[PDB]
């Protein structure tokens, strides 16, 4: 198995490099993207995946947790996240265009029709928008 | 070892990966741009992560304005003064009447946003291609499966 790309994510979280993750770190990368923790959640985050009761995270934990995740259990959290992030003014419904725009990011070249087809089988209500339900029930099962 | 000279080379060397003038970078460019400096103004080759983490914003689309990696580059080496904070919104004023072409004032990206929405978005076309290949097999052993019966 490759761990060629997991440094790049802990780099991220380290900004001295000091080879560990404190809350601070942490905390700081999430404000950039968004959200704002409280400090107890901060720490609850980063005990969950402590195994040495260090209170901070070195690429042994870090390693551990990212395998944890790699089975694809595409939990409602994980999932909840995405749909903040494409969810562009906050309205609650992510228009075809805001989910449209996403396919032209290079993760994959998903086709204008496979966009579509996206698009029909998760809007239930038949309104051109998935809210939060129609979208987890589309990403689930 | 900032000096005097340096600034004079970052704007020059601005000439040489935009020529143009047009005051804003592709963000795929950006990378050789801050590998190809002066020495203190340098960032290592391997400078993707960095450049992640800045955070300069873009504008429509992936547009990097000159100063925001002006003063990111410098307050990377120096501290984050109050008068550098100050200094760059007077510069931005003075470089935006100046321009002679014209665009909206506000770029809504930022390069940490952009690295999330990416990732983000490979799990999610990552969960529904997989999706989509069982749905399939199912459907086709199904198929089989009660052929057979009859
Ligand atoms: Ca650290
Ligand atoms: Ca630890
Ligand atoms: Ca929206
Ligand atoms: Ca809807």
């Amino acid at each position: 198995e490759q761990i060629a790309e997991f440094k790049e994510a802990f780099s991220l979280f380290d900004k001295d490099g000091d080879g560990t993750i404190t809350t601070k770190e942490l905390g700081t990368v999430m404000r950039s993207l968004g959200q704002n923790p409280t400090e107890a959640e901060l720490q609850d985050m980063i005990n969950e995946v402590d195994a040495d009761g260090n209170g901070t995270i070195d690429f042994p934990e870090f390693l551990t947790m990212m395998a944890r995740k790699m089975k694809d259990t595409d939990s409602e959290e994980e999932i909840r996240e995405a749909f903040r992030v494409f969810d562009k003014d906050g309205n609650g419904y992510i228009s075809a265009a805001e989910l449209r725009h996403v396919m032209t990011n290079l993760g994959e070249k998903l086709t204008d029709e496979e966009v579509d087809e996206m698009i029909r089988e998760a809007d239930i209500d038949g309104d051109g928008q998935v809210n939060y339900e129609e979208f987890v029930q589309m990403m689930t099962a | 070892p900032l000096g005097e000279d340096d600034f004079e080379m970052f704007y020059e060397t601005w000439e040489k990966f935009d020529p143009d003038a047009t005051q804003f970078i592709a963000y795929s460019r950006l990378s050789d741009f801050v590998d190809t400096l002066q020495e203190p103004l340098r960032i290592a080759k391997p400078n993707k992560i960095k450049l992640i983490t800045l955070d300069l914003p873009m504008v429509p689309g992936d547009k990097i304005h000159c100063l925001d990696i002006l003063f990111a580059l410098t307050k990377e080496v120096l501290g984050d003064s109050g008068e550098m904070d100050a200094l760059k919104q007077t510069m931005e004023e003075k470089f935006m009447a100046a321009n002679p072409s014209k665009v909206s004032y506000e770029p809504i990206t930022t390069t940490l946003k952009r690295k999330h929405e990416e990732v983000c978005a490979i799990k999610i076309q990552r969960a529904y291609r997989r999706h989509l290949l069982q749905r399939s097999m199912k459907q086709a052993s199904y198929m089989y499966l009660t052929r057979a019966a009859a």
